[PDB]
C-alpha cells in the first residue's frame, strides 16, 4: 500500500494524519527475534526516567511529547524521495515502575543490548543524560572487545564531573563514565556545543586531562562550523565498527528550543543544526541515537520537541537517501 | 456620501485631539492607545463597511479585510483569533514609517472593513462570503491586505481578484513551509492545503506566472509536490532560500509570477517563518525564514507589488508574548511603507 | 443629531443582517461575533462619544465608559488591561437575558463611550479627565457603568455625581476586600486606597449614607478600619456577610446608602470576589464571595439601583482562562437585567 | 508501557466481539472532532488531555470498597475526516452503535457538543422504535436553536434535535443548569413550544438543588428503556470548569455535582455517558479537565457500589 | 515605632511595602542564643527539598513564592487587632547544595532542633511531605521521653506506605513514619480531608491495622464538617505537651488552591478553612507548624500560595487574639512622629 | 541561604563605605519602577525575574577563564513610594549616587527605560562640569520625545532628557538598534535637529553591523572620562527577547550581540550599566531574562579578562 504517501482519499478512506506510536509505527516487542522479523532499520525505545537529573524535572514526559509530534508529519520526505513508512517500529517504554535507579539501569541496558542484538538501530528518547551512560555501554558491549565504537555527542554540557553528591552515575558525570569505557578510543569521541557558564572548571580540567577534544560553541564560531563539524565526524567514523550519537538540544539556540532543562541563549541554529544532519547522514550509517533533556513543561508551542522530531526524522530521511533508499517517483495519487 | 475621517490617537470626548497630521507625532493630550487598547481598529484607520460605493466615496486605497473562517482546516482550529490579536498589536505602533518616511494610513486612505461573517461548519458557504466581500473591495477602487483565518483564504481570495482581472493575466505567489497542492483532501477540493491547484484552475491564472518559495520537511505529502512537477510550476524550497540569498531568490520569483500579468495574488502562512519568531501558528515548523529575513521579502514584495496580499494561520492563543502577532504587523507595515516608497518613487499614486 | 443604530451580530457588506430585533436570536446569516471578535464594542451597542448633546440626542439611559487609568495604584499595574477583556468577553452573550426577560440593549439604549484618556505619570490630570468625561454621560441624561482601571476611579467618579447632584444627598457604596480609607498614603490624597474618605470629604455625601461591604484579611492597615470606627460608617465585613447571609446584608446596607439620598455612587472592586473565581486582579484575596454570590450581589444592587456603578481592578493577562473577564461581564449585566425587570415593574423608565 | 489511555485501562479495538469478550463494563471512545463549535476553539484537544489527566489517579475508590481496575477499555479515537462534517458524523454513528451492540457503556469524550446529536441518534436507532428513551444533559446553555447560521447540527442546535428523536417523549428528557445570556430568546422559546421543561440554575437554588434534581431524575430513568447522561461542564461554577469552551460564573460546585453523581447511581444504571466542550487552552492547571475525571470516575464507582460490585 | 500599623507618611518614610523575607520579618541566623533574643515567637525556615517526591515537581522553589506572596500583606489584622510585627522571623533555608539525601534530612534536624531549643515555634515551608517525617522526629526528641505529642495534619493523602521502591523514608511514607515515633500515641493523631483516588488499599488497610482514626473528607462532610474538626482537635490537644500542625493545601477544593502536588477537586472551601483556623487557635498554642507540597509552577495568579499565607498569617493573628495580645486599639495614624 | 541576590552575590547595603570595602567592582541595584510606562504593563516584576535567573548559571566562563565569583554585590532595591514619581526618582538619584562614590559600577536593573534619565543625570552629577560623559544605549525605539502626553520624563522622553546633560556632547552620545514604527516623525526631526547619530538597524545590516558598533563605539570612549551604557534588550530580535514591554522582531541575534559585547569590553571599562523593559508576563521560558543576564555576565567576564 502507498496510501500513506498521499493525502487521503475520501470516502472510508478519510483519515486525519494527526489523529500513538513514533511516526506512527507498528508496536513490536521489545525481543530481538520479533524486530528482526518486522523488517525496520530503527526501533524507537522510550526512556521515561529522570532520577540521574539534578537540574529541573520534566525530561519524564518528553517521550510521550516526543511521539505526540512526530504525528505532525507524513512519513514521506519530498527533498530526499524516501519514505520513513515501515522503516522504524515503536518497542513502547522501558519499564521502570517503583524500582531503585540502579535496577532502571539495568533495565535499560537489558533494553538496549535487546535492541542491538536484532540488529535495528535503537533511538533513544530519554529522559535524562544518565540514560546514555548505560545505553553506551550497552553498545560497547554488543559490539565486544575486540571492536572500536565511536561516540559523539552535541550539548551546550560536556557532562565531565568525576562524581556528583558521593555518586558517579548522575547526569552530569555521563561523559566522564562514557569517555570511561575499554573500546571507545577519546581520539574516537566529539562533543560540540559546550557553553560558558554551563561548565565548571573541573569539566574543563578533567577533559584536557584525559584529552577530550571538544569542540566548543566558540571553537566552532571561529571555523564557521562546518569544516570543524567535518573534522570531528571524520574522527568518530574512521576506524569505528560502531558509532554512537547522542543529542541534548540544549545545543541550540534558546528561543529555538525552549522545552530543554537547561538552555543558554547563543547556541546553534535550526538552519546549522540541519546542514550538520546531512553532514552526518553522509558517512552512511549509525549504531545508537539518543535524545536526552526534553522538557515539556518548558516548551511553548512544542518548539523544541517539534525540532528534535524534526531533526531525527531528517537524520534517517538523509540516511535513507545516502543509501539510495528512495521511491519510485512515478508513483501518483491517481495510481490508489 | 461616505467620508474618510478618524481621530489621531482614538479618543473623541473632551481631550480630544484634532491636527491633521497629529497620528505620526507622539500623543499631546494623552496617551493614545498605546498602553490600553480601548476601541482601535487596523491601524486606527476609519471604519468603512465592505461595499464598493462606500470605499470608493472615502478614495480609500487600501482595504483591510480580516477573514477569520478557521474551519476549511486539515490541521487545527486557532486562526480565527489571529485578527483580533493584529489589531490589537497596532495599537503598540505609530502609522508613520521612519524607515521609509511615509504616513501609511494617509498615503494610502486605508480603511478597516470588519470581518468575514463565517458559516460555521459551511466551508462552502463561507468561502462565497468571502469572495463576494472582497469583491467589494476591489470594485470599490481598492488594493486588499486580508488576514485570516486558515490557508483556504486563497481559494476564495483568488478566485476574487481572477474574477475581477476578467480577460486580464493573474499571477500567484504562495509562501509557506508546506507546499498546499492536494488535487483534494479526502474528496473536498477546497481546504487549506489547496490552495495552488485551485488558483491554477482559474481561467486566467497561469503556471507560468504561479511559484511556491518557503517550503521545507515532512508535512508535505507527495501528490504536493507532484503537482508542482507535473504542472513545470517553480518551487523554491526554505534551503535554496538559504544557499542562494533570500534577495537573489525573491527578485527572481517576483519577476516570475508578475511577467506579463495584469495583477498578482500574494498567499503567505505565517509558517514559512521559523517557530524561533513565530510560535502562533496551526503548523509551526522550524528551519525558516528569520526575523530580519520576514521583514526584508516584506520589502521586496512592496518594492514589486502584488493586488492582494493575504497573511493567514496566525493562532495568537498559542504565544504568550505579542513577538507573534507584532511579526505580523510588520509584515504589513514594511509591505506598505515599500510600496508606498516605491510608487512615491516612480511618480505614481495608490 | 446623533443617530443610535447598531447592525445584530455585528457583520455589515453583503451578508449583513436588518432585523429590528435579531440580536436577541440566534444569528440567522452567519455567527455573529461568537468566535471571532471582529470590531466589536461593549455589547456590541452603537459607539457615542463622550458628549452631553450627542448621548442626549441618542437617548441612551446608559453610557458604558472605561477608565483604564492604572498609575494611581500602589499595588500593581494590570487593571489597564480590564477593558479590553470585557469588552471582547461580552461577544461571548446575546444583550437579551432569559433570566429577566429583558433586551438590556434596547431597553437602555446602552452606548459604548470608549476610554477616557491618560497622561502617564500624572495621576492629578488623568483623573480630572475621568471627572470631567464622567459629567458628559451624566449631564447627557444617563446612568454610567464606570469601568477600571485602579480603584483610584471613584475619587473623579463620586465627585462627578456630587457635582450634578447639587444640593441633593449622595449615597456611596464600596465593596472590596480591602477598606481603602487611607488619609493619604505616602502623602497622597488620591491614590486607589482613598475611595472612602475622599466621597466622605463631598459636599453632600454623608457618613450615614456610606458603607463597606466584604473586606478580610491583612492588606488592611489600621488607619483604614479608623476612618471607619471614627466616622461611624457601616462596614460588613466578609465573615459578617457568610454569618447572616448576602441577602440580609446587601438589602440592610443598600436602605442605609439610600435613606433619604438623590443619588448612590457603587463602586466595586473585583478583589471582593473569592480569588477562585477571580485570580485576574490587582490583588487577589481568597476568603470571599463564591460565584453564585457575586450575581446574587448584582441582582440586589439592580433591584435597588445606582445611579453610577464602577468596576474595578480586573487584570486579564493574569488568567489564562476567560473565567475572570466573564464574570465581570456578568456583574454587568445581572445588573442590568435586575434593574430592568424592576423598573418595568414599577411601570418606571430608565 | 507507553500507551496513554482512559484510566490506564486495556485498548480494545471498536469491535462489538472484542468488546464484550474483553470483561470491561465500559467502552471509552475519543472524538476530537470540533467542526459544530461555533465559540473559541480547544475542544479538539480534550480527549488527549482528559485520558492524560486520569493517568493521574488510583484506580481505588476506598469510600465505595470499588477498584475501577478492568472495568473501562479505552477504543482509541474515531477516525474522521476533517473539514468533511457529514462523514465525521456517520463515522461517530458508526462507532457509538458498535460499542452499543457490544452491551458495554460507551463514555463518549469530545469535542464540541454537536457529537451528542449523532451519539444520541445511534442510541435512539439501537434501542428501537418499540423502546423509550430518557435523556439528561448538564450545561449552562439550552442549545435549543432550531437553526444557527442556517445551519442544522451545529452545537447550539443539540437539543433541538435531539428533541426530535422519534422515542424520546419529551416527559423523558431533563437539562440542568441553564443560566446567564448565552441563552438567546429563541431557544426559550422553542423549549416553551416542545415542552422542554429545564431545570434553570435559578430554579436549582430555589429548590436547594437536590429536590429538583431528584424530579428530573426519575422523569429520565422511570419507564424508560435506555438512558443517555451527557455533560458540559460549564454547568459547574467557573472556577472549578474554567478549561471548558464558554465557562459560566455562577453554577455548581464540586461538591454538589458528586452528590448529583451519587443520586444518579441509585437508579442502577445508564446506557451512554457524554462529556462534550471540555477546553483544555483555557484551563487553569488542568482544574476543569480533573473535575470532569472526577465526576465520570465517582459515578463509574458509584454505580459499581449500587451494584454490589465491591472489593 | 509603630508606623508598620499604618499606611506610610511622606517624605523619607514614603515606602513600599511590596518592595524578601517572610512577612518582611528580621532575617537571624540558625541559632538558638540569636533567636532567643530577638524577641520574637515563630521562626519561619524554608525547606527547599523535593528528593522524597515521587509525584509532580515543583515544591522545591515553594519557599520563594511563599515569603514573596506574604510581602503583599501588612502586618496588622484588624479582624483580631492583632500586630505580628516583630513576632516572627526568617531564619533563610536550610542549606543542601548537591548533598544526599540522608545529609539534606540531618540538616533539617538540625535546623528544627535548633529552633525548637530556642522556644520559638518553626514554621517550616517545604518542599515535599517526607521534610514533616524529619521535623516530626525532632519534636519528637526535643520533648523526650517524659512528654506526650499530639500530631494534627490536613491533606487528601494519608501516605500510609510502609516502603515506596524499597524505601522507608520518602513522601508517601510520611504518616507511617510519623506514627511510629515512640511519644506519639495514635489516640492523638489527627489526619483530616482524604479523598477517593488518591489512597491506595494497603494504605487505608494499615491505618486500619494502627487504628489511625483519621476523618475522610466523606466524614467531614457527613459531619457538617467543624463537629468532627472539634472532636479531633480535641484528641490532639486534650492530655499533649506539644502539638504539631501540617498542612497539604491539596485539602482545598482544587479550586482555591491549583499550585499543589496533587489535587482532585471536592476539597475544603477558603471560608471553611478560616473557620477551622480559628477552632485550632482556641487551644491556645501550637509547637510545630508546618506547610508541604506546594507547586508554584502550576499556580495561576499566585492561589495556591496566597491561600497558604493567609491560612498560616490568621492562624498567627487568632493565636494572639487568644492570648490576649492584642495591641492599644486607641492608637492613631495622627500619634506618628 | 534563602535570599535571592544577582549571581547569588553578597547582600551589600546601599552605602558608599561598606561598597568600597567588600572588594566587588560592580553593585547590582534594582529598580521596580514603572511608573514611566507608557505601554503594556509588567516591568515592575524584571528585578526579581532576573535575580532568579542568574542563579541557574555557573560563575566560571571557560572561554575566558574568568570566575565572576566576588565581582558583584546585590544592593537590593531602591525604596521608593508609589504614585509619588519626583519622590521615586530622588530615591533612584541618591542611590546611584551613592554607588557612584563607591568606586563601584552600578548594575541598574528596572523597571521602565524612565530610570535611565535619572541614572545618568547621576553619572553626569557625580563627574562634574570639568569631565565628559560618553553615552550608548541599545534599543529599538529611539525615545527622542520632547514631550508625551505633555509630560517630560516619561520613557519616550528618555533619551531627549538625556542629551540635554551638560557634559554630554552629542557626538559621545550613541544609539544603536532603532527599527520599526514606534518611532514618531518627532524623535527623527529632534534627532536630526540635535545632531544625535545614532545607528538603526538597516545601517547595522548594511554594514555587516559589526564596524559601525566599532566606530560608535569608538566616538563614545575616545575622549571621555565616564561612560554609561544601557540596553532596553528589545534591540534584539524578538524570537530571543520575548519578555520586553515592546518586542520588535528583525533585530540582532544573540551570537550578535554577544560579540559587540566583546567588542565594549576591549576598550576596558564601563561607569554605569542599565537594563530596562524586561516584561516577565510577556516571556517565553525566561528567554529574553536569560539573554539578558547573558550578556551582562558575558560583559563582566569579557571585562575581567
Ligand atoms: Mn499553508
Ligand atoms: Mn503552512
Ligand atoms: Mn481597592
Ligand atoms: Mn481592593
Amino acid at each position: 500500500s502507498y496510501a500513506h504517501l498521499f493525502s487521503p482519499l475520501g470516502g472510508d478512506a478519510g483519515d486525519n494524519y494527526r489523529a500513538i506510536t513514533f511516526l506512527r509505527s507498528a508496536h513490536v516487542p521489545l525481543n530481538a527475534e520479533a524486530l528482526k522479523a518486522c523488517g525496520a532499520k530503527y526501533a524507537f525505545v522510550g526512556v521515561p526516567f529522570d532520577e540521574g537529573n539534578i537540574g529541573k524535572p520534566g525530561s519524564e514526559d518528553a517521550p510521550r511529547e516526543f511521539r505526540l509530534i512526530t504525528q505532525e508529519y507524513f512519513s514521506y520526505w519530498f527533498e530526499y524521495n524516501v519514505d520513513l513508512h515501515g522503516k522504524a517500529v515503536d518497542c513502547g517504554d522501558v519499564s521502570m515502575p517503583k524500582v531503585s535507579p540502579e535496577v532502571a539501569h539495568e533495565r535499560i541496558y537489558r533494553a538496549v543490548r535487546e535492541v542491538l542484538k536484532s540488529g535495528l538501530i535503537p533511538i533513544i528518547c530519554g529522559g535524562d543524560r544518565s540514560i546514555s551512560i548505560t545505553a553506551a555501554r550497552a553498545l560497547s558491549d554488543h559490539i565486544g572487545p575486540q571492536k572500536k565504537m565511536g561516540y559523539m555527542h552535541f550539548g551546550a554540557q560536556l557532562d565531565m564531573a568525576d562524581s556528583w553528591a558521593g555518586e558517579r552515575n548522575l547526569a552530569p558525570c555521563a561523559m566522564a563514565r562514557i569517555t570511561e569505557l575499554p573500546n571507545l578510543d577519546i581520539r574516537n569521541v566529539a562533543h560540540l556545543g559546550a557553553r560558558n557558564a554551563m561548565n565548571p572548571k573541573d569539566h574543563i580540567d578533567l577533559s584536557k586531562e584525559r584529552g577530550l577534544q571538544y569542540d566548543s560553541m566558540f571553537d566552532l564560531f571561529d571555523a564557521g562550523i562546518y569544516p570543524l563539524v567535518e573534522r570531528s565526524i571524520d574522527r568518530v567514523w574512521s576506524g569505528t565498527d560502531a558509532q554512537y550519537l547522542g543529542f541534548n538540544f540544549n545545543v541550540m539556540d534558546s528561543s529555538t528550543a525552549p522545552g530543554v532543562t537547561s538552555t543558554e541563549p547563543g547556541g546553534l541554529e535550526s538552519r546549522e543544526m540541519m546542514r550538520i544532519v546531512d553532514m552526518i547522514a553522509k558517512r552512511g550509517g549509525v549504531s545508537v541515537i539518543d535524545l536526552t533533556e526534553l522538557c515539556p513543561i518548558f516548551d511553548i508551542s512544542g518548539t523544541a520537541a517539534r525540532l528534535a522530531a524534526c531533526v531525527i526524522m531528517r537524520l534517517m530521511a538523509s540516511l535513507a537517501a545516502q543509501d539510495g533508499d528512495v521511491i519510485d517517483d512515478k508513483l501518483r495519487r491517481t495510481d490508489l | 456620501t461616505a467620508k474618510w475621517q478618524f481621530t489621531p490617537h482614538q479618543h473623541r470626548g473632551p481631550a480630544e485631539q484634532f491636527g491633521e497630521n497629529d497620528h505620526i507625532y507622539s500623543p499631546k493630550l494623552h496617551n493614545g492607545s498605546f498602553k490600553s487598547r480601548g476601541l482601535a481598529t487596523f491601524m486606527g484607520a476609519p471604519y468603512c463597511p465592505p461595499d464598493r460605493h462606500k470605499i470608493r466615496e472615502m478614495g480609500a486605497k487600501i482595504c483591510f479585510l480580516a477573514v477569520p473562517w478557521d474551519q476549511g482546516q486539515i490541521v487545527r482550529a486557532g486562526a480565527s483569533q489571529g485578527a483580533a490579536g493584529l489589531r490589537d498589536a497596532t495599537t503598540q505602533y505609530f502609522p508613520y514609517m521612519f524607515e521609509y518616511d511615509v504616513d501609511l494610513l494617509s498615503f494610502f486612505r486605508v480603511v478597516d472593513c470588519g470581518d468575514v461573517p463565517t458559516v460555521p461548519g459551511n466551508n462552502i458557504k463561507s468561502q462565497e462570503y468571502t469572495a463576494d466581500y472582497v469583491t467589494e473591495c476591489l470594485e470599490g477602487g481598492a488594493k486588499v491586505i486580508l488576514f485570516g483565518g486558515d490557508h483556504s483564504l486563497p481559494i476564495p481570495g483568488a478566485k476574487a481578484l481572477s474574477r475581477f482581472t476578467g480577460s486580464g493575466k493573474m499571477g500567484y505567489l504562495h509562501v509557506d513551509c508546506h507546499l498546499d497542492a492536494g488535487p483534494d483532501w479526502a474528496g473536498n477540493l477546497i481546504t487549506n492545503c489547496s490552495g495552488a491547484p485551485r488558483a491554477l484552475d482559474l481561467p486566467n491564472c497561469n503556471a507560468r506566472n504561479m511559484a511556491h518559495m518557503g517550503s521545507r520537511n515532512s508535512l508535505n505529502p507527495k501528490d504536493w509536490w507532484d503537482f508542482y512537477v507535473d504542472n513545470e510550476i517553480r518551487v523554491v524550497t526554505m534551503p535554496e532560500m538559504i544557499e542562494r540569498g533570500l534577495e537573489v531568490c525573491a527578485n527572481e520569483i517576483f519577476e516570475r509570477v508578475k511577467k506579463d500579468t495584469d495583477s498578482l495574488y500574494f498567499t503567505w502562512d505565517t509558517d514559512s517563518i521559523d517557530i524561533s519568531c513565530m510560535p502562533a501558528n496551526s503548523a509551526p515548523e522550524c528551519y525558516g525564514l528569520k526575523g530580519r529575513e520576514v521583514i526584508q521579502l516584506a520589502r521586496i514584495a512592496g518594492r514589486h507589488g502584488c493586488d492582494i496580499l493575504d497573511i493567514v494561520e496566525l493562532c495568537p492563543y498559542f504565544d504568550p508574548s505579542q513577538i507573534s502577532v507584532k511579526m505580523t504587523v510588520n509584515m504589513i507595515y514594511h509591505y506598505l511603507g515599500s510600496r508606498a516608497q516605491t510608487l512615491r518613487q516612480q511618480g505614481k499614486q495608490p
